[PDB]
RNA sequence: UAAAUUAUGGUCAAUUGUUAGUAUUCAUAUUAAUUUUUUUAAAUGUUUUAUCAUUUUAUAAAGGUUUAUUUUUGAAAGAUUUUUUGUAUAAAAUUUUAGGAAUAGUUAAUAAUAAUUUAUAAUUUUGAUUAGAUUGUUUUGUUAAUGCUAUUAGAUGGGUGUGGAAAAAUAAAAAAAA
């Protein structure tokens, strides 16, 4: 539970704790056990898991983080369970046994809902139909892989829950004795996912779990291993990072918009990082989560001409071909969309390209959030915008 | 059937005492007034009768009743009513003392209206950092002295004019130019020479 | 009154007087009063030799007299064996 | 005051919150400080012989009231009847000493504590050793542990007069039982209570009998 | 410190005294002075009973006599009203003539 | 009865209180103290459904309540629930955790703006855990788990238990004790009143005083400390006592018949499981040195020589000599661990209670073997000898001048001197117990078999005659056992033991009662007579009332003290807020006819319709 | 104020040792009513535990100053009459007032001589109880008593017992000496250092009857009148011990 | 200043007597009450005791109270005992007069029980104090009515300091120790 010494973690703290010499385990099995281990919990075992002797700011963020942490588990919870009740009820209806519903198929379907219509059971071939259609959906173990991964990180990462799966007194189910199993499979699950996933921090700063310092730490780190990828004789110093000549390859970090706007002034376009590619220019801006704050944020066509010049004046680039544009991020997590259109614009890459270089990039389905209209509108209408030529 | 809760006194008064209060009162008895003194003698400075009074507290026509629905029930919750109070300080004079002026609603069921009466107590501050002025919050406690059974729990909004005034040597508040007479008599001044 | 009166008789242990005590006696809360008493036969006697034969021929075992008061006075919900072991957790302990 | 202001003045306050939290943030964290007791309690006036010093509950235990101690021993060269005639024995008493006492401290709370008139009735000194522990040095200085063997020496002539008035329960609460002769740390325990007896609320409040409808709440 | 403690009841006052502040308003020679004659009194008092043996005796020993032999001695409901001519005020006039007013502050 | 502490905690949830951890403690405590195990399980049920995590103590308390009742499977389920986070301390840390919670409070924002459901504060137990849990008293959890996996015969689990706690207690600094609490109780400063009786006040008999006692004490009394003040050697020393205690506590439980000291010869010989206990305690005894070197000889273990000899008694079927000598060995052994010369200890008022009730145990027999006379003793048993050895000891005992006599201790010699038939009990007791002891009725239940052997009738029925006026003077009630002891002998003495009141009660209700159980008319249950049907002070179920609203003609509205009424019937004031709310929305409107006034969710979507 | 401070209740108190009728004065004999019974237990725990410092080689001795403050409670036997200086010497000659030792002198030790020391300053009395003849009780080796030479046996020995003249009884009360130390007179026939072990039988069943107790005398009523029911007029059975429910041994 | 878009290719109504509840007679009142030809019935000796004594027997004196008066408690209940057993009193709102003004054994603080002191004190025109009237908090009458008009909740400093608690010297339907 919460403890004096107890503290939050860093990605690189939790890389120094949760380390394993070697060996290969098998993750789904590890992340199901793991998960049954959490969903065995009562409510009182998410309580005292906030360290005492923080500041306040830190303790909100903190309990804040921890709450959208356990809405999470408690939905994918749900999800199980309303997936296994499915699973037990074609069983039930069909008799085949309970391992093989996953890999029937719609043939398959179609001819238990005859035999059943058949039968004369329109009811339970109406209920088969029905359970199977919403199996398809949920019905793979790693249906949300990524984002379970996410969520075990974060709980790895608050301090507070690596003792909270252990010394468990525990009946072994073959000679019936009662025992006390010291093996934590939570550090072990921790320790896989430190060693295999490297972006491991990325992707949990991109789902929006990372509630203290958003994600544009996590972007950078991001857009940088991309550029270094690319160019592989990036050069790096302080907040710009720069390629050796040739094509144009700069990645600038600004300012922090979130800090840099203030409220009651007048003063518009605030970009957090600029990318130059060859002759191409692209103003990425994290929007906020003020909506009246977004205009300010855009930066202006006199703006962006003025910029488009300044880079024609001090790379040599010449202005016949000189083109530039905005990019409006989403205020508090990254979506596949805009991840992808990111890597498709600035970048220049390709779909299957980008994939081949990231992994973890084909499994990460991160959608907008259906309640910000306003933040979807901007982002249209900014991303089906043309380049600013000269 | 509903009944009201007329019902349910009566059902009260008839367990307490065998039966209820239903006798047919005689309300049309004609009351009589007997003058005693002159016609504009009358024995008080203040009020004088010539007829029949009102009697009864909430008897009195037109009805006055308590109307527990106002700024402290919107943000305290009370214990017991009257429990907690806020209002302004209006006069530190009494060492350890705090006179507070509180505010209460009073409903006239026949205009259908409710008014603000104000009410003073004496709430109590120990180290002495209420000044007038300041909005306070405070609570019922323990009896104190013979009419302070207040105390200041808090200070809700510091006079920092009255604190600035302290410390530069004035009195918190400027006393006011007019006050309460000390008769019925008009005090005339007197412009008068030693010799006059 | 039911509750009220088992409350007020046993808990608070008012007094009684003998015309409630006579219609609760015809109610069946309370046996007849004391002073519900007819003229067809009269008082007992009471001889100690004779009460002390009839308690030596009628003795019960002092556990089974202290299981009857136990019953009697301290709960009367007593879970047996069958309650006890369904009580019992036997599914995985969380 | 007019409470119609009401919604307007929780919209600037929430506002001058958010403010205050944005701008002045938090400074590091700051040790709590135990709280003190309020002379303002509800109701009427409690007699003196109650007046413990505090008016509210608070289930847990504040650190002025935490101690440190050491399990002390010092053990007495007694003697016994045995079937021959006198033989030497060691009695051992137990006490607890705080870290920060001096020996005298120390003797004085085994004069409290022996509750035997057998041990403590002359007078005596400590020692360790053979050699004589000076009863001006704390134990710090002199390394005592629970481990270290102190013994005492007694003087039979010198009688040991009961001078000690301090009650073996008080502590910086002050809330000492008179007539108790169990040490404090002794007996610890929940154990009932035989002298008192259980109590019933007799007055009704609002329901008397017949149909409840209500209840005059 | 402008805040009381809602959890044990304490007041602005006594919080400040606990966090070791210091909520005093600048006072004025008249508040001095009532603060500070206290010790003063005492002492002048203590001096005078240290001083003067007889006198302090006498006075004390008919201070208590009165005291003694005071009609209301006993601490029943009546002594033990708080404000006696104004809730008894049916007995002022007719019966206690102590009491010339039912009213004396702002109860 | 015992069942009024349940009822008074289920009295303060129902008023609209939430109990604290030391009101479950409490609880608990008293139906342990009670026998009342399936009422202290419902008082930790309660306790779970309050949605409170209970403190570290409240822990201590419910695995003492298991490890009593023997069931295993609760105190896994608490230990799952929430022990699986307790650790022991570690040297490179702050002993006492300092308080992390300050006290609820209200800033001038934050009482305006948030809500009084935000700004309400009770009591709330789940806030306090965390600064009542700061004084790390997890070696008394892991102890009571290792007792409770012995008591279930999990050995491999209890081993697991026991070497975490010897590897914490042998390795770790010990943790600063709690201090008591004195707020729990509302006790009057001193004594209000200063009169105070003598212990001379009756003439007839001697009698303890508020002030001193002079009765002497009725039973032997450890003085050591509470385990938070022990230390951590003294603690391991503690936790080896209380796992032969729990060995000891499931043996009688097992054999029932073979602890009572009078009830057939099963009681005389040892069972077939003594062996293997004796060796498993014996093997605890020699971990335990082997772990403790010389540190060993400066730690309190009277508790535990008097916990061994109690097994070593009743376990093993060892005469008191035998346990003596164990002692007097156990006693020279530390000496020479501690490698002092000639300064070995005592043994204690516990340990010479335990050789003394081996000496009874030895001399114990069967009353009348259930044949009208020739009491049964034990196969091999040697008055002389077993009354030599008492006579030795006990005259050791009363040489030494630190051992304080009590009434269990008198109540063993007496028991002893009856087995050996040495008709000289009678004027032990008569000299030792009758005028300065609080002696109980069990003394003359024994006093009786050795009146019975007197010569002459006569004789017998003087002494029991004088043994009653003894009960009737020295405040001793003769106790059922007794009692029948004497009946059962009427058709020879005629000594009455059943007053009249009682004899005339007891025809009367035995004649009812058969009567009524012959009789198969009022078999039948009668509802009036058989239960109460509801208890609470509100009804469960909503009649329609309050209305909360006026009707025509009504000007008072709301009607304050002692009416619901509360707002004009039909037109009203201009309201704000939450008032507004509740007089257009919320309150109860009885002469709606659409529908009733709602019931708050959820149970309001189930009747709908 | 100082008014609303607290509440009237439970207010302070003048203490006993003011009033006069509940302080005990040393000329009547309830004095030594008092004080006998200590005595006697006193005598009893000394024949048969070592108390340290009952027994003294001489009169305790203080400076004059701190006389008066320490000398009350102290309690001490010598042998010999010899009583202290500074004390005028009063013989208690009344028989009221030797009764309450008339147990102590049969059962314990034959009472000689009781005498009451009054100081210069009326303000620390003594009483000196001289006993003459060996202890009647069995005295153990061990016991305090056996260093004495007229106790376990001129043939004379004096207690001495320090108080102050106008106190409460509870002064007088001793209460550290009411420890209970067993008599082995009646063990020490079957003890090994005993030549008697061989004698005793063990009758460990008990013999057949052939008869019942002898019949009671015929029951006469009483014939004056009676007060009533002792029960109901909760009279204990005799007026003297027991409990009034328990009822027996009063005319029925 | 959007300019008359065109298979008009579905018309055939309503009522079946069923309801979300203050409804108004300008008065002569099938409204209430007093008033005319004279309405009756129950009483007064509590008991017990250890005998010139002790034990058990507690608000209807009615007065003239509008910032007012509110309280069972150490007895009893009551249980095989502490060791008395045992937190009763205090607050908020509502408070009369045709010809309206000052009030006072006073306010707070206090190392001060039982105030030799300190203060720029307290009450009040938002209606005080004195004087008059009147037993305070849905109970009566009447009306379409949040209007008007009634009402013994029978309540308190010098008579004994007893008693757990004064209310203790008319009564008031009451069971008080077999
Ligand atoms: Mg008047
Ligand atoms: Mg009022
Ligand atoms: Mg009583
Ligand atoms: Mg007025």
């Amino acid at each position: 539970h919460a403890t004096y010494g107890a503290v939050p973690l860093t990605h690189s703290q939790v890389t120094s704790v949760y380390a394993t010499d070697g060996g290969k385990v098998d993750e789904l099995g590890l992340l199901e056990l793991v998960e049954e281990r959490i969903f065995s919990w009562k409510l009182n075992k998410w309580e005292m898991r906030i360290p005492p002797n923080l500041p306040n700011d830190q303790k909100e963020l903190i309990r804040q983080e921890q709450e959208n942490l356990k809405q999470i588990l408690s939905e994918w919870r749900k999800c199980f369970g309303a997936l296994n009740a499915d699973i037990l009820q074609i069983s039930s209806l069909t008799g085949v046994p309970k391992d093989v519903v996953r890999e029937k198929n719609r043939t398959w379907l179609q001819e238990e809902v005859a035999k059943l219509r058949w039968m004369g059971e329109v009811n339970k071939a109406a209920l088969l139909r029905d359970a199977f259609m919403r199996l398809e959906a949920f019905g793979s173990r790693d249906f949300m892989f990524m984002e379970r991964l996410c969520c075990i990180y974060g709980l790895a990462r608050q301090g507070t829950f690596d003792e909270a799966f252990t010394n468990y007194i525990t009946e072994d189910p073959v000679t019936n004795d009662i025992f006390v199993d010291e093996r934590n499979p939570f550090k072990e699950l921790v320790a896989h996912i430190v060693r295999n996933y490297s972006q491991i921090d990325i992707i949990y700063d991109f789902l929006g779990f990372n509630y203290s310092e958003g994600y544009r730490s996590s972007l950078r780190r991001y857009m940088e291993y991309l550029q270094c990828k690319t160019a592989e004789n990036v050069r790096a110093s302080g907040r710009l990072v720069t390629g050796d000549k040739g094509e144009h390859n700069i990645l600038f970090d600004y300012c922090v918009s979130r800090e840099s706007l203030v409220s009651g002034d007048s003063c518009q376009g605030i970009i957090d990082f600029l990318y130059i590619n060859g002759n191409d220019v692209t103003l990425i801006i994290i929007a906020s989560d003020n909506p009246w704050l977004r205009n300010r944020q855009l930066p202006h066509r006199r703006q962006m001409e003025g910029i488009a010049r300044r880079v024609c004046f001090v790379l040599g680039i010449p202005p016949s071909e000189v083109r530039i544009r905005n990019l409006l991020l989403p205020p508090t997590y990254l979506d596949k969309g805009s991840i992808v259109r990111l890597n498709d614009i600035v970048f220049r890459l390709s779909n299957e390209q980008s994939n081949l270089l990231i992994p973890w990039l084909t499994n990460y389905n991160k959608e907008l959030d259906p309640k910000d209209v306003d933040y979807t509108a901007l982002a249209k209408t900014t991303n089906e915008e043309e380049w600013l030529t000269l | 059937p509903w009944w009201n809760f007329q019902t349910e006194h009566r059902q009260r008064c008839v367990l307490m005492y065998g039966g209820a209060r239903t006798k047919n009162t005689h309300n049309a008895n004609h009351r009589v007034f007997i003058k005693k003194y002159k016609r504009n003698a009358f024995p008080n400075r203040t009020r004088h009768h010539w007829a029949v009074s009102m009697t009864g507290v909430l008897s009195q026509r037109p009805r006055r009743m308590p109307w527990p629905y106002d700024l402290t029930s919107l943000i305290f919750n009370q214990p017991r009513q009257g429990s907690d109070k806020i209002g302004y300080v209006v006069g530190t004079s009494m060492l350890k003392t705090a006179v507070v002026a509180t505010n209460h609603m009073v409903y006239y069921p026949k205009f259908n209206q409710r008014v603000s009466r104000t009410k003073r107590f004496f709430a109590h501050d120990e180290d002495l950092a209420c000044v007038e002025g300041d909005l306070v919050h405070i609570k019922q406690c323990r009896k104190i002295s013979k009419y302070k059974h207040y105390y200041v729990f808090s200070i809700l909004e510091p006079n920092v004019e009255g604190r600035e005034r302290l410390k530069l040597g004035l009195k918190a508040v400027p006393p006011p130019l007019f006050g309460y007479p000390v008769s019925r008599r008009i005090v005339k001044l007197n412009l008068t020479s030693t010799e006059g | 009154d039911i509750d009220a009166f088992k409350y007020w008789f046993g808990v608070k242990r008012c007094r009684l007087s003998m015309k409630p005590w006579a219609l609760l006696a015809k109610a069946g809360l309370l046996p007849p009063s004391l002073t519900q008493n007819s003229k067809i036969m009269p008082k007992p006697l009471f001889d100690k030799e004779s009460l002390m034969r009839y308690y030596l021929a009628n003795r019960k075992d002092e556990d089974v007299m202290a299981r009857e008061k136990y019953l009697n006075y301290e709960n009367s919900m007593v879970k047996t064996e069958e309650e006890r072991a369904a009580e019992r957790p036997v599914a995985p302990y969380l | 005051l007019k409470a119609g202001l009401l919604g307007h003045y929780q919209q600037e306050a929430f506002e001058a919150r958010k403010r205050f939290e944005e701008s002045t943030t938090y400074p590091g964290p700051i040790r709590a400080a135990t709280p003190g007791d309020t002379r303002f309690y509800s109701g009427s006036l409690e007699s003196i012989l109650h007046d413990t010093d505090r008016h509210y509950w608070r289930a847990v235990t504040d650190d002025p009231r935490v101690q440190h101690l050491i399990p002390l021993r010092i053990r007495f060269k007694i003697f016994t009847w045995v079937t021959s005639g006198w033989e030497q024995r060691m009695q051992v008493v137990q006490i607890m000493a705080p870290k920060d006492s001096t020996i005298a401290q120390v003797k004085d709370l085994v004069i409290v504590e022996n509750q035997s008139p057998y041990l403590c009735v002359s007078s005596f000194h400590l020692a360790i050793d053979g050699k004589e522990l000076d009863p001006q040095k704390t134990l710090g200085e002199y390394g005592i542990t629970e481990q270290s063997q102190i013994d005492a020496i007694e003087q039979n002539d010198h009688l040991l007069h009961r001078d000690d008035e301090r009650p073996r329960d008080w502590t910086v609460d002050e809330i000492t039982a008179e007539d108790v002769k169990r040490s404090p740390y002794k007996e610890m325990e929940m154990q009932p209570l035989q002298n008192l007896a259980p109590r019933y609320e007799a007055r009704p409040k609002g329901y008397f009998g017949r149909t409840y409808y209500s209840g005059m709440k | 410190g402008l805040n009381g403690c809602v959890e044990t009841g304490r007041s602005r006052s006594e919080v400040a005294r606990d966090l070791g502040l210091s909520y005093t308003r600048p006072l004025h020679e008249n508040e001095k002075k009532q603060l500070s004659h206290q010790a003063v009194y005492y002492e002048r008092l203590a001096k005078f009973k240290m001083e003067q043996p007889e006198a302090a005796r006498a006075m004390e020993r008919e201070r208590f006599v009165r005291k003694f032999s005071g009609m209301f001695v006993k601490m029943d409901i009546r002594s033990g009203a708080p404000d006696f001519p104004s809730t008894y005020r049916r007995l002022l006039g007719t019966k206690v003539v102590r009491w010339a007013s039912k009213r004396h502050g702002p109860n | 009865i015992p069942q009024e502490a349940l009822h008074w905690l289920l009295r303060m949830i129902v008023d609209n209180f939430n109990p604290q951890h030391v009101h479950y403690i409490a609880a608990m405590k008293t139906l342990q103290s009670a026998g009342e195990l399936d009422m202290a399980r419902d008082v930790w049920k309660i306790m779970e459904r309050q949605q409170t995590w209970p403190c570290t103590a409240t822990i201590c308390a419910y695995l003492d309540v298991c490890v009593e009742a023997g069931e295993k499977t609760w105190a896994m389920e608490a230990w799952n629930r929430y022990c699986t986070e307790l650790k022991f301390l570690e040297p490179g840390e702050v002993d006492p955790k300092p308080i992390s919670r300050v006290p609820f409070s209200l800033t001038r924002e934050e009482l305006l703006y948030l809500p009084k459901w935000k700004k309400h504060f009770d009591h709330d137990p789940n806030l306090d855990v965390m600064d009542l849990n700061r004084f790390n008293r997890t070696r008394e959890v892991y102890l009571r788990m290792a007792q409770v996996m012995l008591a279930g015969g999990e050995r491999n689990a209890f081993q697991h238990f026991f070497t975490k706690l010897e590897e914490a207690m042998l390795n770790k600094p010990t943790p600063v004790p709690e201090p008591p609490n004195p707020h729990l109780v509302r006790r009057p400063r001193w004594a209000p009143y200063e009169h105070c009786k003598s212990v001379h006040h009756s003439p007839w008999r001697l009698q303890n005083n508020g002030r001193a006692l002079a009765l002497g004490p009725p039973v032997t009394i450890e003085d050591e400390m509470q385990s938070r003040f022990f230390s951590n050697d003294q603690f391991l020393v503690h936790s080896v006592k209380e796992v032969l205690r729990i060995v000891l506590q499931e043996h009688k439980r097992a054999h029932p018949t073979e602890c009572t000291r009078c009830k057939t010869e099963a009681f005389f010989y040892k069972t077939k499981d003594a062996d293997e206990t004796l060796k498993f305690c014996d093997d605890l005894i020699e971990r335990l040195f082997a772990s403790l070197g010389v540190r060993l000889s400066n730690l309190n273990t009277s508790s535990l020589l008097s916990t061994i000899l109690e097994v070593f008694r009743v376990v093993g079927k060892e005469s008191g000599a035998a346990l003596l000598q164990r002692a007097n060995e156990f006693l020279e052994r530390k000496a020479s661990l501690g490698d002092a010369e000639g300064s070995r200890e005592n043994l204690t008022a516990s340990n010479y209670l335990q050789v003394l009730s081996g000496f009874a145990d030895e001399s114990a027999f069967v009353y009348n073997t259930k044949k009208d006379g020739t009491c049964q003793y034990k196969t091999g048993f040697d008055p002389r000898t077993t009354m030599r050895h008492l006579a030795d000891v006990v005259q050791e005992i009363a040489g030494n001048p630190h051992v304080t006599w009590a009434a269990d201790m008198h109540l063993q010699v007496v028991e002893t001197m009856v087995g050996c038939g040495t008709m000289k009990a009678n004027d032990y007791f008569v000299r030792n117990v009758l005028r300065q002891f609080s002696w109980d009725s069990r003394f003359l239940e024994a006093l009786y078999v050795e009146y019975r052997r007197q010569d002459d009738v006569d004789m017998w029925a003087e002494l029991t005659k004088r043994a009653l006026v003894w009960t009737a003077r020295y405040n001793a009630p003769a106790s059922e056992r007794l009692r029948r002891l004497i009946e059962d002998d009427y058709d020879t003495i005629r000594v009455q033991t059943r007053t009249f009141r009682e004899l005339a009660v007891f025809q009367f209700r035995d004649v009812e009662e058969r009567r009524h159980s012959r009789d198969v008319v009022n078999e039948l249950p009668n509802p009036w007579y058989d239960y109460v049907a509801h208890a609470l002070p509100f009804p469960d179920r909503d009649a329609g009332y309050p209305d909360e609203y006026g009707d025509l003609g009504q000007w008072r509205a709301p009607g304050g003290p002692g009416s619901p009424v509360r707002g004009p019937g039909y037109y009203a004031p201009p309201m704000e807020g939450e008032h507004q709310r509740g007089y257009t929305a919320e309150w109860r409107d009885l002469r709606n006819p659409m529908r009733p006034p709602e019931f708050p969710t959820p149970w309001e979507r189930k009747y709908r319709q | 104020s100082r008014r609303f401070r607290y509440n009237t209740k439970f207010p302070a108190l003048v203490s006993y040792n003011k009033l006069p009728w509940e302080v005990v004065n040393h000329e009547t004999p309830q004095f030594h009513m008092h004080v006998a019974p200590h005595y006697e237990q006193l005598l009893t725990l000394a024949a048969s535990s070592p108390v340290p410092h009952i027994i003294g080689s001489k009169h305790i001795d203080v400076p004059r100053e701190h006389r008066l403050r320490l000398l009350p409670g102290m309690l001490y036997l010598l042998d010999g009459d010899t009583l202290p200086g500074e004390f005028t010497i009063n013989r208690v000659l009344d028989p009221t007032a030797l009764q309450y030792y008339g147990r102590l002198s049969s059962q314990i030790v034959t009472v000689e001589a009781v005498r009451m020391l009054v100081p210069d300053d009326l303000r620390l009395l003594c009483n000196c109880i001289t006993f003459k003849g060996p202890l009647h009780l069995p005295v153990a080796p061990y016991a305090s008593l056996a260093s004495l030479r007229g106790a376990s046996q001129s043939n004379c020995f004096t207690l001495y017992h320090f108080v102050r003249p106008n106190r409460p009884p509870k002064e007088l009360q001793l209460e550290k000496y009411y420890i209970h130390a067993p008599c082995v007179a009646p063990l020490s026939e079957f003890a090994s250092n005993s030549d008697e072990r061989g004698n005793w039988r063990p009758r460990l069943q008990a013999p057949k009857r052939t008869r019942r107790a002898t019949p009671l005398p015929a029951y006469r009523p009483p014939q004056s009148y009676l007060m009533g029911l002792a029960e109901r007029l909760a009279v204990v059975p005799g007026g003297c011990f027991g409990r009034r429910s328990l009822m027996w041994g009063h005319w029925f």
